[PDB]
């Protein structure tokens, strides 16, 4: 059990531990954006209960997450939810991003996924990106159509538990129309509806997806500090074994000594 | 100016004024946000029922 | 040498492990049935027989200097448990040091010292080998985080850190006078005194922009700024 | 550990280095000469000294070619030479 | 509410948020808007321009790339943001130039191009201005 | 020279994918086979494949497995590796490779699972 020995110290044990260490790095500075951004989603979603946007009464599924390949729990979450959201209404052009969650969705609902965009969770996020994302999006799927726009992205409270929060998407039929339009002055030459409903596609999907990047990579520290703790606890198991055996072959040495001299 | 009509979208206002304010900035000032901001890979392809990938064209 | 010259003799053992392997191997020729550990019955006696002879006795003193050689680290089997009982200071010269190109191999971190404190080195020695120590364990300790993530997103202070204890860690190799007919460089013949003055200069940051390249194979100071001017010479 | 004990030198050949397909997989990492240099062509101890530096940093750094995760661009650059040696 | 409590938030760096201000002229989309107090709540696109913030500081010159004049009615006004503008450090001229002499020679390609290097040449001209 | 350059390079090859099989095991086990590079993943899929591969039903033990015992030869299954370790069999589920013989067998085992299960 030497080489199993090695390769449960060297290789799966003390290089994980570093690997959790630089997640955990990475979660600072995600952290720190992702601070940054909810700042204005804070504001935008303040904004919107103070001035009621409802959309009342062609359907948009948007599968945001991180490339990381299923961090333990995080990306089985997100399918989940997905997969429910597909039972609710299986009749939406689902846009993935990323890598998992894209073969998650090819593995699920094949005919409804249209899109799929890849090399995104490489790093922490950047606004250029999913702003571009955002007008691709807008233009090629054309998200204005659909009144409801799904996007769905995990929070996680703390350090550890986390939810597949989703937060509802204005089209500029419901800023063009609402209960309360009327608080906010507005400018029908300027075209605001669907300046508003571009601007909150945009920051919602790029807060979201900084969020997502916050979670998933929360659950992939979680993930390694689980495989740490499996680690430790084989390795504690094993050295004992270690032990057991090695003082088996003192306890052979000893009866052949014993028998043959 | 005619970013709704002519234009791709607005998106792709915001996506021009940060990258002119980004880049049109002195040196010191290109940290390492800003190097993040400019290089973008968001390689979309356009799948289909049979999963039919399109191209991976750069944004 | 010791009774009757009166004088400090150096007592050289070429490896203890193979004195408990004869010892061992003698029992086997021998009925001498092994019970003490398992492969020598007499072990306890004849080990303590020859350790307890070398004594700082009102004559004079006998440093044992013994080398204990490990087989892929079998510290299971009590042979190299019974050496580490015997000594005072250890001098462990781990093979990945020498890897790096520090040749002495003795790691820094694991070569302990009885004798090591402000009572008995000294008050600045002790800090300055506690303070070299210090260094060098978040040297280890960072590498792998380095390694795995970069150097850029390091701290400033662990920054400095890490630097002063790459030059440390190239500071320790030493050319050895004993040496020249594999290395070709002299031996450099350093003094404790000397050795505590470089180590606290290099470590208070004073020589932080010398190369890490000029600390390594020397001996003093003023041979690390020789070799500082001969590597620029050789580079530019 | 009387043979490793009483020659100078100890070639190590490991299965596991030989169904990596190393082929003689000399466990560089185990294997000890203790002549070393001294025996060696003048040239091949040039070239050694840094092939032997090369295959120690390889060595390790092996753990994260394992990985294969984002991996900073020295570290990546060290495995790459390390595996081609 | 007395003054206002501006919420200048950015997508790396928020630069305030609940913060008391005087007076937080900002480029609205048809021409820029000036903010004292209890502002007529309104929502409406910015252009890109320096956002004039008044407070107990000296004059800050905070040109924006971006954001809309969201003013809540209890005053509670909220620019987003998305690039910061350094007092003085930002004003820069040679590497301005030279990039939108550069944009306004490649400016010749297709239609769809041609429109965001038009856009371009705008805000680098509005980059201009603002340098002053 | 002489089992041939291409047997060799076969048998060296199916050797690499199995071992880095045996070496990523415990990544599999407890790590988790997602959190895993894309190559890695591959040369796992393949091994994991080609173990699959190498069950053969045996004439004596017809009454123990339950398959007739097919006997393949030696250039068949050269080739049926050669093209194994190819990727042409990649998208193949790897209980086709069970129980079976040459690579037709294989094609038809997969043919068979896609029909009963459709």
């Amino acid at each position: 059990e030497v080489e199993m020995r090695l390769k449960s110290i060297n290789a799966i044990e003390k290089i994980t531990k570093t690997m959790k260490i630089v997640a955990s790095t990475r979660l600072s500075k995600a952290e720190k954006a992702k601070i940054s951004a909810k700042k204005m989603d804070e504001a935008e979603q303040l904004f919107y209960k103070n001035a009621e946007t409802k959309n009342l009464d062609k359907e948009l599924i948007v599968a945001i997450t991180s490339d990381k390949g299923l961090c333990g729990s995080i990306h089985s979450q997100l399918a989940k939810a997905v997969r429910r959201h597909l039972n609710d209404q299986p009749n939406a052009d689902i846009v993935t991003i990323g890598d998992k969650i894209k073969m998650q969705l090819l593995r699920t609902h094949p005919n409804n996924i249209k899109l799929s965009i890849n090399g995104i969770g490489k790093d922490a996020p950047t606004f250029q990106e999913s702003a571009l994302i955002a007008d691709k999006l807008l233009s090629v799927m054309k998200a204005g159509t659909y009144p409801k726009i799904s996007i769905f992205y995990n929070d996680p409270v703390s350090s550890l538990s986390f939810e597949p929060s989703e937060k509802p998407i204005f089209n500029a039929k419901t800023i063009e129309q609402s209960p309360s339009f009327g608080k906010f002055e507005i400018d029908t030459d300027a075209n605001v509806p669907r300046d508003l409903f571009e601007y909150t596609l945009a920051n919602q999907m790029l807060t979201a997806m900084a969020q997502g990047y916050a979670a998933e990579i929360s659950a992939r520290r979680n993930a390694m500090d689980n495989a740490s703790k499996n680690a430790g606890d084989m390795i504690n198991r094993y050295s004992i074994l270690y032990n057991r055996t090695r003082q088996a072959v003192i306890t052979n040495e000893l009866v052949d000594i014993i028998t043959g001299a | 100016s005619a970013w709704r009509k002519a234009g791709i979208s607005y998106a792709a206002y915001l996506n021009v004024a940060a990258q002119a304010i980004r880049s049109s900035l002195k040196t010191e000032l290109q940290t390492a946000s800003v190097l993040n901001r400019s290089q973008t890979d968001a390689f979309y392809t356009q799948y289909k029922n049979g999963t039919a990938a399109s191209e991976p064209t750069p944004i | 040498f010791r009774d009757e010259e009166g004088q400090d003799v150096l007592l050289f053992i070429d490896n203890i492990f193979r004195f408990t392997q004869a010892g061992s191997e003698v029992s086997a020729l021998l009925g001498r049935i092994p019970s003490a550990v398992g492969y020598q019955p007499t072990l306890a006696t004849d080990m303590g027989l020859l350790q307890e002879r070398i004594t700082t006795t009102k004559k004079g003193s006998v440093t044992s200097v013994q080398a204990v050689y490990v087989p892929a680290d079998d510290l299971t089997d009590p042979a190299p448990a019974t050496t580490f009982a015997h000594l005072d200071a250890t001098t462990v010269l781990s093979r990945g040091i020498s890897e790096l190109g520090i040749y002495p191999a003795v790691d820094p971190l694991d070569s302990k010292s009885r004798l090591l404190d402000a009572a008995v080195v000294g008050q600045e020695h002790y800090d300055v080998a506690s303070k070299v120590q210090e260094t060098l364990q978040t040297y280890k300790s960072l590498q792998d985080i380095i390694a795995i993530l970069g150097m850029d997103e390091l701290s400033e202070q662990d920054k400095l850190t890490v630097e002063r204890a790459r030059k440390i860690q190239r500071f320790l190799s030493q050319p050895f006078a004993v040496a020249e007919v594999f290395t070709g460089i002299p031996g450099k013949l350093v003094r404790l005194k000397d050795t505590v003055a470089s180590f606290k200069a290099v470590l208070e940051g004073k020589y932080d922009n010398i190369p890490e390249h000029a600390f390594y194979m020397v001996g003093g100071i003023e041979d690390v700024v020789a070799k500082a001017e001969k590597l620029a010479a050789e580079a530019n | 550990t009387n043979v490793i004990s009483i020659t100078d030198g100890q070639i190590f050949l490991e299965a596991e280095l030989f169904y990596k397909g190393i082929r003689p997989a000399i466990n560089v990492g185990l294997s000890v000469s203790r002549v070393g240099s001294a025996a060696q062509v003048k040239a091949l101890k040039q070239v050694a000294g840094s092939l032997k530096l090369f295959l120690a940093q390889y060595r390790e750094v092996a753990a994260f070619a394992q990985f294969g995760s984002d991996l900073d661009a020295s570290t990546k650059q060290t495995l790459v030479r390390g595996e081609r040696l | 509410s007395s003054g206002l409590k501006l919420q200048f938030a950015l997508p790396h760096e928020t630069l305030y948020s609940g913060s008391e201000v005087t007076q937080v002229n900002l480029p609205a989309k048809s021409g820029r808007i000036g903010v004292l107090a209890n502002h007529v709540p309104t929502v409406e696109q910015l252009l890109p321009g320096v956002v004039e913030v008044m407070e107990g500081s000296n004059s800050k010159k905070f040109f924006i790339s971006g954001g809309f004049a969201t003013v809540q009615p209890d005053s509670q006004l909220c620019v987003t943001a998305i690039e910061a503008f350094p007092l003085e450090s930002f004003s820069q001229e040679n590497i301005k130039n030279l990039l939108a002499e550069a944009k306004k020679n490649v400016s010749s390609s297709d239609a769809r191009e041609a429109a965001e290097a038009a856009i371009q040449v705008e805000v680098l001209e509005n980059l201009q201005s603002v340098l002053k």
